[PDB]
């Protein structure tokens, strides 16, 4: 292999790339102590579907 | 030492010179739910010192001839101020209570009563007599508000079950011989960590006379029976409109 188009060439890789991973989840998750907010930049209501 | 006692609790205060010591209902005391066994996520009201505290219903006369009355919990003070507002303003409710009674004579007067505390205490009818007819008590019988009701079979306590073993529930009692008054303390009796103050009653107290009134003509004759109560660690969560019935 001699020409730098095989040398770098991806071709051949079988590994998946796999975006997430599996945790440890026996109970449901628990619930945190919050108080109120205000502020601006800050919108966790407001999402895009 | 133990028969003078003084009650303080928010902006109210009783002093009495004539009792019998505090019955702690169970060997417990009121307290507030904690995270383990807690299930709702919002957070409760505690709004303290405006609800707990002293209230007083009615005034009944004791006859020679009475049967009994009981009460139902927290019925009562679903109409009586902060404590009926923030009942009916929210969905879920939970706290202890303090229960005080008041009846006094002289020294020439004789009688004794019982005062006990009988968790769900659900009341059956006479079922036509024979038997024979399915019939479900009213609504007045079962929640009678704050004027209470009176028995009409205080030998089965008007559910089918002896008078003779209610001492079993924190108790005391009222000898005019002896005292004048009957303390006892209760903390939150329930399966659930929170229920509903218009739809569910915790408990109910009965005074029945066990021993008739007695005394000679030319004595006072109106003895009358005054009910002072104050709710203890109370919790208030799922707050929405202002709903009555």
């Amino acid at each position: 292999d001699r020409v730098a188009d095989v040398i770098e060439s991806s071709i051949g890789d079988s590994v998946s790339r796999a975006l997430t991973h599996a945790l440890p989840a026996p109970t449901g998750q628990d619930t945190q102590v919050s108080s109120h907010r205000l502020d601006t930049g800050k919108v966790p209501a407001l999402q895009a579907a | 030492s133990d028969r003078v006692a003084q009650l303080t609790i928010g902006n109210s205060t009783i002093t009495t010179q004539e009792a019998a010591n505090i019955i702690v209902g169970y060997g417990e005391w009121p307290s507030y739910c904690s995270d383990s066994d807690a299930t709702a996520v919002d957070k409760p009201t505690r709004p303290d010192v405006s609800v707990n505290r002293f209230y007083t219903l009615d005034t009944k006369l004791w006859e020679k001839s009475s049967k009994g009355w009981y009460w139902k919990f927290p019925d009562v003070l679903t109409e009586t101020g902060v404590f009926g507002q923030n009942a009916q303003f929210h969905y879920l409710y939970r706290s202890g209570f303090c229960i005080h009674v008041q009846c006094n004579a002289s020294k020439f007067h004789q009688g004794a009563l019982l005062v006990a505390v009988l968790p769900e205490y659900v009341i059956g009818t006479v079922a036509g007599g024979t038997g024979t007819e399915d019939s479900h008590p009213p609504y007045k019988q079962t929640q009678p508000g704050a004027d209470g009701f009176e028995l009409q079979h205080p030998y089965v306590l008007d559910a089918g079950i002896p008078i003779s073993q209610l001492t079993v529930c924190p108790h005391q009692w009222i000898n005019l011989r002896t005292n004048n008054c009957a303390t006892i303390i209760v903390p939150y009796i329930n399966a659930l960590p929170f229920d509903s103050a218009l739809n569910h009653c915790n408990f109910g107290l009965l005074v029945v006379p066990i021993s008739p009134l007695d005394y000679d003509q030319g004595a006072t004759p109106v003895i009358p029976i005054t009910i002072t109560l104050a709710p203890m660690c109370s919790e208030f969560a799922g707050l929405r409109q202002a709903v009555t019935q």
